[PDB]
């Protein structure tokens, strides 16, 4: 569609990778007998490929020439065409976990700082405290824009060590 | 010759002057410090630039500084 | 569009908008003797006449591409 | 028991088992949803 | 037309890369060598 | 005693170790720390040697000249250029043997030849030579010119020619002569010898000093240019049925904006060359009329900086200052004209393979090939040399007290900012470039292609598309007949321009997918750290936390010694010292996607480079294995080819880069205790010990030892990848 | 030697992907990684790293995300040994994965 | 008694100083007239590992 790429579904080059796959998993199935371990595994693998083929088509990816799925990542193609799920989606699912790892230990850092030796518990991990912040960090979102509007978020300039310049 | 040069932030605390390695530095009588001494450096001529007077110095920043300079045979330490 | 007439009109055009408008300006952003009233040197002459020399070549170039 | 406990919060420990417990995490994810490529 | 001779690598070519270099190279470490006055 | 050399530095003089060679000749074009060094002197120095190198650039000039019309075949290149292979000059090796003679005897035979990959022979060409004896006038021309740089260089040095430093320092009228003469006039010339003589060579009328005044260059003369009729000029184009050099479909345009590319020559049209000096030409004289010098009339660059003040105060005091800044400072000239030149190199690289200028280059892969990555690799050092001068200018020239609250010291004021982005943004391109590529090459590996992550640069074909490639279907300007931007430019240049653009056998805005989309962020990767490193060393060349009086030491020093944790490499020149490797990774990474995507193009066989440069085997495998079978094979058990002189080569700068790493891994200490022994040895062996040296035998310095190391680095790296370039190109080709 | 040993017996590791040694081309490639990322630390100074991290720090002190324990460069040492290990792993491993994927395959 | 309390915590102004911008501890003040009596107490150590150093009254400011 866009790029001038193919649907994965319509490619016959993405049909021809899906024969060419499961051709070769068959030329070793072959060599074992039929309960034998090794043929039970090689059908699994076998089933788990045409899933593949089968689930990547239907989520609708597209295909170059070469017959393998190409991402769309312009959210404005991505929205309009049903391509969401490849790119943008993906990306507001990091960004919460990462953001999610991010606040809790700078949280974490927050809370040793005020004790009496904080290195040692950097070295030494308050797992009781720890676990705490790991379950609240999933409002981390609002209250990361709550320090950011309360102006607690950054420190003063003043207060941060610079070169002579 | 290096440059070796003390600045009015010495404490006296002798320190450089141990362990300069080739009696470049001397502790002189001085007002600037409750220690009543100061570094000096009389015999920069046999400084080879091993900074090591710079590694004792405890003040923040140095007060004892080494500018490597002209060479010569002492500056690179030759016993040929 | 006749080369004599478009050149001639468009140096006067500019010669006369730089002696009786712009002359004020350019000299306070300026911050050759000239008897001229307004001080309009030759270099002045110079400027503003190749401005409308170009002006001029510009519409002929233009014109004569027909469109 | 406490210090051992302790010695259970020094950084390399936690660090192998919270990596263990991603680790893990992630595999058995890829175990029981195969091949995910896209949402 | 501006041609040298046939000859000319087979003089030129020793002269620049051998000969030359040779009397560059003595001139030169004769100056390094020498001290001031 | 005191040496006599270096007579610039008694210090140097009085050394008596050899440490006084080396640095002798070190630092012999650093004239500001000559002994007894002015300000005039250092310009009036700077002044002769100008005059120096370009008596230098004239002369090579010349010799390749002469060369060419004395052992190459230019006369019957000239008669075949698409199957007759450009002599370089003839090889005269004693060493040789019968056989290796046999195998570089070529070109019309002749005696063994080295092929020119330079691309002279389609310059000349293009440029209306016909004949060694123009070739041969050309080089006596240069060579007289080189003279006279050289004697001008002598002159304005001597009494009574030594310009003054305010001379030197007359800002706006030099930049008025250069923009006006050396850029504007020089181009207007240019654009007559087009017109009197390339554009009747290529119609197939010789034009020369013997009749170039009795040929006419347009039928109608210069009535169209004086009466206004500048159409008439671009009447009567040469056809698509024209054979270069002939009358054969031959027009009579002089000045043209066909577009696109000539048919037989697959080149730019030289009408339309000659209507771009022509414009560029009026352009450049007229912005040399912009600054005031004698006349009254001008702009003062001093209050055209101190009229750019932001007034929010958002840039501080703006840019006041600065011209005395720039005006004083040499460093900061030199670091603008090298930013400047460099972008500028990495410019023509990326044109001149696209929209070849010259008749039958796009043919020559060698000749394309080989100018792109010359190109490209003199511009990533030129890059490097533009920071170095900027962080030198800071430690010498830079004075806060007369740049307060000035852009630049504003800079200086958010310099950890500036630098933790840099950080940021290289780290991201490098976890994520490098994350795809393995994640790719796993998939590979496990034999599922795929679920490898193949991002299509849709960002990058939308602008294709703008520019009229219809192959990505997005419709829009150029790629729309129905948009306004298709239609205006309908009966000028687009028409050529579209057809050469959809043409995808040229390399006019070649095709890009998911392989493409990987390599260019690798490339962002590169320029973004080695701007990092670069950045981070001016910016920190005044001083740091770890060395607060860093500006008292200089910009080139060994370190401040084991101290304070340890502070090795911590000067600003230890900083470009190690940018340079990240700038040869980053040329190498761009110039080997270049050759590559040529590569696979010239084949025929692009789907090679789309499926296989997702991962990075691919590249291993199908690039530097599969094309180094021919060079490796150079010389063997069985014989040797053409080719042996660059697999020779080949393993040449992989020795010359290994011994780099001797001098980058291990370090001085070690050295000097071995030559101590060596001394003993030699003052006690006899007989020898009757000898002695003048030079007290020492190890390099540690600056010394970083410089050489990377020297070595940087020579292997350059012949290795050459050897490898053109063996691959000219053996397949 | 570079052709009729290296160049010809690296057939087996570059040709591997698809297969049972396909771990022998990737280990191939990963340790070539190791081995260039050794030169890192081999070439440069602690000197450099201290001042980049000052600057990474700053924006740490910014964000009120900086470590108690204060980030510094390797030791110049550390940097010396970090940079032998990582050249003798990846180029021991390079000729590993060359050494086995070709014996197995031609064995 | 010229100078800052002891015990009392105060910024850093010298600026080739380690602790620029950063607070320490006042550990001691020389009445006697040196150049610098502010004997300043950190608990970051400086790249040297000392934690301790001597300011003089305007390098120092309560914060
Ligand atoms: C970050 C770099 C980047 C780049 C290079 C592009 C590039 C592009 N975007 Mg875009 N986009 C971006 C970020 C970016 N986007 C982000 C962060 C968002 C989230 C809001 C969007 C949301 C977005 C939408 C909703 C649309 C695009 C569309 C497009 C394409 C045409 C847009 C245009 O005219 O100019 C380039 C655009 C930008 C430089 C910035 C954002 C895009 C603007 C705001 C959208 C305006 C599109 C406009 C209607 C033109 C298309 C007309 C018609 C075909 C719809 C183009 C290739 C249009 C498209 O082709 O959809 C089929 C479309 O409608 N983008
Ligand atoms: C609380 C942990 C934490 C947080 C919130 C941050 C935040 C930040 N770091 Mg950072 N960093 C960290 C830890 C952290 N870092 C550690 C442990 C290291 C040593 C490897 C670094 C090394 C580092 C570098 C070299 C750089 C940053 C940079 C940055 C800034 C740019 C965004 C970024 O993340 O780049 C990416 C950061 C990383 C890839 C480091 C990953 C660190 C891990 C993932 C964090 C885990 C922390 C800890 C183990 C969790 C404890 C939880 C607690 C309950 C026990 C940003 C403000 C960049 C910057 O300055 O931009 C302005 C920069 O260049 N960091
Ligand atoms: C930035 C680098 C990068 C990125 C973006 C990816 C991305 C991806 N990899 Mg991959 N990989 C990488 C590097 C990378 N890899 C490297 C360096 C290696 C070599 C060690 C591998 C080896 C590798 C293998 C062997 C496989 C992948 C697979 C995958 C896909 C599985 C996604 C998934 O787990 O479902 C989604 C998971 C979630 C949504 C869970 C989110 C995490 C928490 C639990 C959610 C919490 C939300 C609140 C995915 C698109 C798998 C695949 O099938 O490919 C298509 C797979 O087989 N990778
Ligand atoms: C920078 C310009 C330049 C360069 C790079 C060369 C390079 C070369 N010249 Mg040459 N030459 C030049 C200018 C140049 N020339 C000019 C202006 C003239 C006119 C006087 C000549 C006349 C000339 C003759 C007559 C011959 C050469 C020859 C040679 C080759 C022999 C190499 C050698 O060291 O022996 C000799 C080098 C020189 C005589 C010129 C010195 C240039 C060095 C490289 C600087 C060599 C490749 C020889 C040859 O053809 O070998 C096959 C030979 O016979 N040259
Ligand atoms: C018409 C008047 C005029 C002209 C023509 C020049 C010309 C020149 N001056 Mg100059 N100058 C002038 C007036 C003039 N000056 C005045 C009045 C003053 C006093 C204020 C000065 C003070 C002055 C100084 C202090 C210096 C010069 C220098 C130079 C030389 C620059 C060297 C160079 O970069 O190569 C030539 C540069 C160009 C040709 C510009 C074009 C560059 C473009 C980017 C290249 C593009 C080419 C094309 C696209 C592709 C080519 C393909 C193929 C042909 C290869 C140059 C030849 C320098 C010098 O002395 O060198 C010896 C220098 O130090 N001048
Ligand atoms: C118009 C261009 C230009 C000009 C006029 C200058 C001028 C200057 N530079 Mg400079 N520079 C430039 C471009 C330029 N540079 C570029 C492009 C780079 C990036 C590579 C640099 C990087 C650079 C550095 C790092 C330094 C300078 C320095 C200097 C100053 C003194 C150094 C010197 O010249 O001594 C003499 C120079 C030499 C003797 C050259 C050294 C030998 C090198 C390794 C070349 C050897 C190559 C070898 C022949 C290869 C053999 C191969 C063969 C066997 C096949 C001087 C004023 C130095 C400085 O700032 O002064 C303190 C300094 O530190 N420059
Ligand atoms: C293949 C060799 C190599 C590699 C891979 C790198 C990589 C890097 N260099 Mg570097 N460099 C090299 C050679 C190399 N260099 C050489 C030879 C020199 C000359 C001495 C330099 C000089 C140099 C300088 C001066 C600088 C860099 C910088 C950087 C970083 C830039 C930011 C980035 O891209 O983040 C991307 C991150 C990565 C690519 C690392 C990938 C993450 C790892 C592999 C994943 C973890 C694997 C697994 C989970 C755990 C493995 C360990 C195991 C024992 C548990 C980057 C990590 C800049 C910097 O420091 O950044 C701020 C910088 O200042 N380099
Ligand atoms: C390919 C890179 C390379 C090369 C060629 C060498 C070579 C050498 N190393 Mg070395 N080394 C290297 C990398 C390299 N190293 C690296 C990366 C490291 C870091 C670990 C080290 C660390 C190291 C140490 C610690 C030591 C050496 C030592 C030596 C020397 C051993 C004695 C010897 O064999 O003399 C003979 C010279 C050769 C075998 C070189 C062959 C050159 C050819 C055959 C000669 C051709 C000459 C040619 C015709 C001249 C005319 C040219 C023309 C232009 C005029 C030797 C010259 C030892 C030493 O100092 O010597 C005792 C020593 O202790 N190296
Ligand atoms: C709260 C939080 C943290 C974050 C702290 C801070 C201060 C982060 C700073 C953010 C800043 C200053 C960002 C500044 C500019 C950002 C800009 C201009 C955004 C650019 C994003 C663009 C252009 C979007 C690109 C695309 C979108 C729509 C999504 C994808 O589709 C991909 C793509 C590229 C197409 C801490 C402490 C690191 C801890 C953790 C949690
Ligand atoms: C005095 C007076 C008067 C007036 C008079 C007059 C009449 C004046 C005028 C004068 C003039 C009459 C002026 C003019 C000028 C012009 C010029 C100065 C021009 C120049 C040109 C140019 C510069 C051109 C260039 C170019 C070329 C060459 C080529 C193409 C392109 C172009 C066109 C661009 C009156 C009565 C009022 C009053 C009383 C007195
Ligand atoms: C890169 C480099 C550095 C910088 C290298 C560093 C700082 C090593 C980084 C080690 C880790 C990544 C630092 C933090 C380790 C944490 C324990 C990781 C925790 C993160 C969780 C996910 C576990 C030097 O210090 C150096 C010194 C001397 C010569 C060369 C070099 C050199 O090349
Ligand atoms: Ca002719």
């Amino acid at each position: 569609d866009i790029a001038g790429l193919t649907p994965c579904s319509e490619s016959k080059a993405y049909a021809k990778l899906e024969k060419k796959e499961l051709k070769t998993l068959e030329k070793r199935l072959k060599q074992y007998e039929a309960d034998s371990a090794p043929a039970v595994a090689l059908k699994a693998t076998m089933e788990r490929t045409k899933a593949r083929f089968a689930n990547y088509a239907k989520a609708g990816l597209l295909c170059g020439n070469d017959g393998l799925p190409h991402l769309i990542a312009d959210p404005g193609l991505a929205l309009k065409y049903g391509h969401a799920g490849e790119v943008f989606i993906p990306t507001f699912g990091f960004l919460y976990v990462a953001g999610y790892i991010g606040y809790v230990g700078r949280q974490y850092l927050i809370a040793v700082k005020g004790e009496a030796k904080p290195t040692d518990k950097e070295i030494i991990i308050d797992v009781p405290l720890a676990t705490k912040l790991a379950w609240q960090g999933a409002g981390w979102p609002l209250a990361a824009v709550q320090e950011l509007q309360r102006g607690t978020l950054l420190e003063k300039e003043e207060n941060i060590t610079v070169s002579p310049r | 010759a290096h440059i070796v040069k003390i600045y009015d932030t010495c404490i006296g605390c002798t320190q450089c002057v141990r362990a300069c390695p080739l009696d470049v530095l001397e502790m002189v009588p001085w007002d600037g410090c409750k220690a009543s001494q100061m570094a000096s450096a009389p015999r920069t001529e046999d400084c080879v630039g091993c900074k090591r007077c710079e590694t004792a110095c405890p003040t923040d920043f140095l007060s004892v500084r080494v500018y490597l300079g002209s060479e010569s045979t002492r500056s690179m330490g030759l016993s040929y | 569009l006749d080369p004599q007439i478009v050149i001639s009109g468009s140096t006067a055009a500019f010669l006369a908008i730089g002696r009786f408008v712009f002359l004020g300006y350019q000299r306070r952003e300026a911050n050759f003797a000239t008897n001229d009233p307004a001080g309009f040197n030759i270099i002045d002459v110079a400027g503003w006449g190749a401005l409308g020399h170009a002006v001029g070549f510009a519409v002929l170039a233009i014109n004569s591409l027909q469109g | 028991m406490k210090d051992f406990t302790t010695y259970l919060s020094t950084a390399p420990v936690i660090a192998t088992i919270w990596f263990t417990f991603t680790a893990g995490l992630l595999i058995e994810i890829n175990r029981y949803f195969p091949d995910p490529l896209v949402f | 037309p501006f041609v040298p001779p046939s000859w000319a690598p087979s003089v030129f070519v020793p002269l620049t890369g051998l000969v030359l270099p040779a009397i560059a190279m003595a001139t030169l470490f004769v100056y390094i060598e020498k001290e001031a006055p | 005693a005191t040496k006599l050399f270096p007579k610039f530095s008694q210090g140097l003089a009085q050394d008596p170790t050899t440490r006084r060679i080396w640095y002798g000749l070190a630092m012999a074009h650093d004239f500001e720390s000559h002994d007894g060094m002015t300000e005039e002197n250092l310009y009036q120095k700077i002044f002769a040697s100008h005059f120096g190198q370009l008596s230098i650039i004239f002369l090579w000039t010349s010799g390749n000249l002469f060369h060419v019309a004395w052992q190459g075949n230019f006369e019957q290149w000239v008669t075949d250029p698409v199957h007759i292979r450009p002599i370089a000059h003839a090889i005269w090796d004693p060493h040789f043997g019968q056989p290796a003679v046999e195998a570089f005897t070529r070109g019309g035979a002749s005696g063994p030849v080295n092929i020119s990959t330079s691309g002279v022979y389609q310059w000349w060409y293009t440029i209306g030579m016909r004949t060694n004896q123009d070739l041969y006038v050309g080089s006596v021309f240069l060579a007289l010119v080189s003279a006279i740089f050289l004697f001008a260089g002598w002159l304005h040095l001597q009494p009574n020619f030594q310009p003054s430093l305010s001379w030197f320092k007359d800002a706006e009228s030099r930049l008025n002569h250069h923009l006006s003469g050396l850029f504007g006039v020089s181009s207007l010339a240019w654009t007559g010898h087009l017109v009197h003589v390339a554009i009747p060579e290529s119609r197939g009328q010789h034009v020369g000093w013997d009749n170039f005044l009795s040929v006419l260059p347009h039928p109608q003369g210069l009535t169209p240019f004086f009466t206004g009729n500048w159409a008439a000029y671009a009447q009567s184009p040469d056809t698509a049925s024209h054979v270069f050099g002939t009358a054969q479909g031959s027009g009579q345009a002089i000045l043209t904006f066909l577009g696109g590319f000539h048919p037989q020559t697959q080149s730019l049209w030289l009408t339309d060359m000659a209507h771009h000096h022509l414009a560029i030409a009026v352009i450049f004289i007229v912005a040399g009329h912009m600054y005031r010098t004698n006349f009254g009339i001008g702009h003062r660059m001093q209050a055209i900086l101190e009229a750019h003040t932001p007034p929010s105060g958002s840039l501080g005091a703006g840019h006041k200052g600065l011209f005395d800044t720039v005006n004083n400072s040499l460093h900061f000239q030199l670091g603008l004209a090298l930013a400047s030149v460099g972008t500028i190199t990495s410019l023509v690289a990326q044109h001149m393979y696209s929209l070849p200028p010259y008749a039958f280059q796009a043919i020559d892969f060698t000749t394309q090939a080989a100018l792109y990555t010359h190109h490209q690799y003199i511009a990533g050092f030129i890059m490097c040399g533009a920071f170095a001068h900027g962080a030198i200018f800071f430690i010498r020239d830079y004075d806060p007290e007369q740049n307060k609250g000035n852009v630049l010291a504003r800079m200086l004021d958010h310099k950890e900012a500036l630098i933790s982005h840099l950080s940021w943004v290289s780290l991201f391109l490098g976890f994520h470039t490098l994350g795809l590529y393995v994640h790719n090459d796993v998939m590979q590996a496990f034999g599922t292609p795929e679920k490898q992550i193949l991002i299509e640069p849709v960002f990058a074909q939308w602008i294709q598309a703008a520019h009229g490639k219809a192959l990505y279907g997005f419709d829009f300007l150029l790629s729309s007949k129905t948009s306004a931007a298709f239609a205006n430019g309908q009966s000028l240049w687009l028409p050529g321009w579209l057809d050469a653009i959809n043409n995808n056998q040229n390399s006019l805005f070649l095709t890009i997918g998911p392989g493409d989309f990987l390599v260019h962020h690798a490339i962002a990767l590169g320029l973004h750290t080695t701007t990092l490193i670069l950045v981070k060393g001016a910016l920190d060349a005044r001083g740091s936390k770890l060395m607060p009086d860093k500006k008292d030491f200089g910009y080139s020093f060994p370190c401040d010694g084991p101290g304070r944790g340890g502070t090795c490499d911590i000067s600003a020149y230890d900083a470009f010292y190690l940018a340079v490797f990240w700038m040869l990774n980053t040329i190498g990474w761009v110039t080997f996607y270049w050759h590559w995507k040529h590569l696979t193009l010239w084949q025929g066989n692009v789907a090679q480079f789309d499926e296989s440069s997702t991962y990075l085997m691919g590249w291993l495998r199908d690039y530097l294995w599969l094309n180094s079978s021919q060079l490796i094979n150079g010389y063997n058990p069985f014989g040797m080819n053409s080719l042996s002189v660059w697999a020779w080569t080949f393993l040449f700068g992989h020795l010359i880069y290994a011994t780099g790493f001797m001098f980058l891994i291990s370090w001085r200490g070690y050295w000097q205790e071995l030559i101590e022994t060596l001394v003993w040895a030699h003052e006690k062996t006899p007989l020898a010990n009757l000898v002695y040296w003048k030079d007290k035998p020492v190890a390099l310095s540690i600056v010394q030892a970083r410089l050489v190391g990377l020297a070595h680095f940087s020579v292997g790296y350059i012949f290795t990848y050459a050897a490898f370039l053109i063996a691959s190109t000219s053996g397949r080709f | 030697w570079l052709r009729d040993f290296l160049w010809a017996q690296s057939s087996q590791v570059i040709q591997s992907y698809g297969s049972a040694l396909s771990a022998y081309g990737l280990i191939f490639l990963g340790a070539h990684f190791v081995w260039a990322f050794s030169l890192m630390f081999l070439f440069s100074g602690r000197g450099y790293w201290q001042e980049l991290i000052e600057s990474i720090v700053w924006a740490h002190n910014k964000l009120k995300v900086a470590p108690a324990i204060q980030p510094r460069a390797l030791s110049i040492t550390q940097g010396r040994a970090v940079g032998v290990a990582h050249y003798l792993l990846g180029g021991i491993a390079t000729t590993w994965s060359f050494f086995l994927a070709r014996i197995i395959s031609v064995g | 008694e010229v100078g800052p309390k002891r015990g009392s915590l105060v910024k850093i102004l010298r600026p080739e100083s380690y602790w620029f911008n950063q607070v320490g501890k006042v550990v001691s003040v020389d009445q006697s007239g040196v150049r610098y009596p502010v004997v300043v107490r950190f608990e970051n150590q400086n790249y040297a590992g000392v934690t301790t150093n001597n300011y003089a009254l305007d390098e120092v400011v309560a914060a």
